[PDB]
């Protein structure tokens, strides 16, 4: 589960299994596999030829595959990404149901638009413009006549 | 404001209308100006409550109704008619269409008008946490108790 | 077109104050890209500056 947790091919976490094949628990170390081992023994179909290197890490694979993405989908684990979080709303969301219903510039009528025009004319056009008469000035009321 | 609450043009009708009940010209309001009014559209109402009718909107008291006076009561009856219905029209701004659900694609034409930009993906994520019914949309009602789409 | 529209539609969803100012906003020539005025109207306001 934990390579599958990594992006992981089933053809990758297979051969993980093949190389991890001791990691498998043991029954002297644990009560509880104690009496589940007795427990899983029990059944009639159980063969122990069928507890096969290859067969063994089939089934595994399989059931960790459908075990990793089964918990993707109960916990979802998508939440704090986008929790609730107020960017601007609560405060702006007057602005934005504003900003749909702006009045274009043509439904003006002409006088309000020409008032517009001339601050926007002379931040844009004549506070811009660059003339140089200092030194000229200067110059000139410094002459003897 | 009056400017907030009024445009030019609702300014001049209500400039006509106080013209209409002030047909001295004087720039004020009497009780008889106010009473004449009232009997040409029926009502034959007395001098008692003809005063009360004044002094509910006479600000500095001096028993006659100004145009400054005329405009601000015109401007709280334009202000108070809303007073929670602000999330219908947030609700229509998402709602582009004009139906009772926001659909994944109209919260995708919203949010591509606003400044942030969404990968196609997390549009997904917030649609889902608003709408609890599951059905894909989010209708008015799962809207007002609960905004993130 | 596509997605794009609102970068296009970006003058009609700003104030009118706002939208003056973009449409005026071609003097320095490095700024005849955001305005979308034809060159025959900014020519008029070139005469008259
Ligand atoms: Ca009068
Ligand atoms: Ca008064
Ligand atoms: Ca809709
Ligand atoms: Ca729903």
């Amino acid at each position: 589960k934990t390579r599958y947790a990594l992006k992981d091919t089933d053809e990758e976490v297979r051969e993980f299994l093949q190389n991890n094949l001791h990691l498998q628990g043991k029954v002297e170390g644990s009560p509880s596999l104690r009496w589940q081992m007795a427990l899983y023994r029990g059944l009639p179909g159980r063969e122990e030829d069928a507890d096969d290197p290859e067969k063994i890490v089939r089934r595994v694979q399989e059931v960790s595959a459908v075990l990793y993405h089964l918990e993707q989908t109960e916990h979802p684990y998508k939440s704090k990404k986008a929790v609730w979080h107020k960017l601007l709303s609560k405060q702006r969301r007057r602005a934005v149901v504003a900003c749909f219903r702006m009045t274009p510039l043509y439904n003006l009528p002409t006088h309000r638009a020409c008032n517009m025009f001339l601050e926007s004319y002379k931040a844009a056009w004549i506070l811009t413009e660059d003339h140089s008469f200092e030194d000229r000035m200067i110059d000139d009321l410094s002459k003897a006549g | 404001h009056m400017a907030d609450q009024l445009t030019e043009e609702q300014i001049a009708e209500f400039k006509e209308a106080f013209s209409l009940f002030d047909k001295d010209g004087d720039g004020t309001i009497t009780t008889k100006e106010l009473g004449t009014v009232m009997r040409s559209l029926g009502q034959n109402p007395t001098e008692a409550e003809l005063q009360d009718m004044i002094n509910e909107v006479d600000a500095d008291g001096n028993g006659t109704i100004d145009f400054p006076e005329f405009l601000t009561m015109m401007a709280r009856k334009m202000k108070d008619t809303d007073s929670e219905e602000e999330i219908r029209e947030a609700f229509r701004v998402f709602d582009k269409d004009g139906n009772g659900y926001i659909s994944a694609a109209e919260l995708r034409h919203v949010m591509t008008n606003l400044g942030e930009k969404l990968t196609d993906e997390e549009v997904d994520e917030m649609i889902r946490e608003a709408d609890i019914d599951g059905d894909g949309q989010v209708n008015y009602e799962e809207f007002v108790q609960m905004m993130t789409a | 077109s596509a997605a794009e529209t609102a970068r296009r539609t970006r003058e009609f969803r700003s104030p009118p104050q706002e939208q003056i100012n973009m449409l005026l906003h071609f003097k320095d020539e490095a700024d005849e890209e955001d305005c979308p005025l034809p060159e025959d109207i900014r020519q008029d306001l070139q005469d008259f500056h």
